[PDB]
């Protein structure tokens, strides 16, 4: 977001439509990597169960 | 002999040494090795958090 905002303050305003597709799609990739990071499951221990 | 010099090494040997290093460091200050709770780790992580928070604010200034 900082990288994107800094470009607008310079006035180049290259984003919107054609340009915005890069940061939009790039943003999904980061969330997709953190999702694999929290991988696994079914352990099901919890304070309310104990 | 064996163990001396700059030979090769593996990733299990790198963590293995850090465990022995923590356990011996505790024996010099607390004189016991039970280690049910490991406070050396926590006191170190608090510094790393301090440095990170300083850098986040530092980059925040450059952004403006």
């Amino acid at each position: 977001g900082g990288m994107v905002a800094m470009v607008f303050a310079s006035g180049s305003h290259v984003f919107g439509g054609i340009g915005s597709i890069f940061p939009l799609f790039m943003m999904v990739g980061i969330m997709m990597m953190m999702f694999r990071g929290m991988g696994g499951g079914q352990q099901q221990m919890s304070r309310p169960k104990l | 002999g064996s163990g001396y010099g700059l030979g090769l090494s593996t990733r299990t040997q790198v963590t293995g040494y850090q465990f022995l290093a923590r356990r011996t460091a505790m024996a010099l200050t607390r004189w016991r090795v039970r280690m049910e709770i490991e406070p050396g780790r926590r006191q170190t992580l608090a510094v790393v958090a301090s440095v990170s928070a300083a850098l986040v604010i530092c980059l925040g200034a450059l952004l403006w």
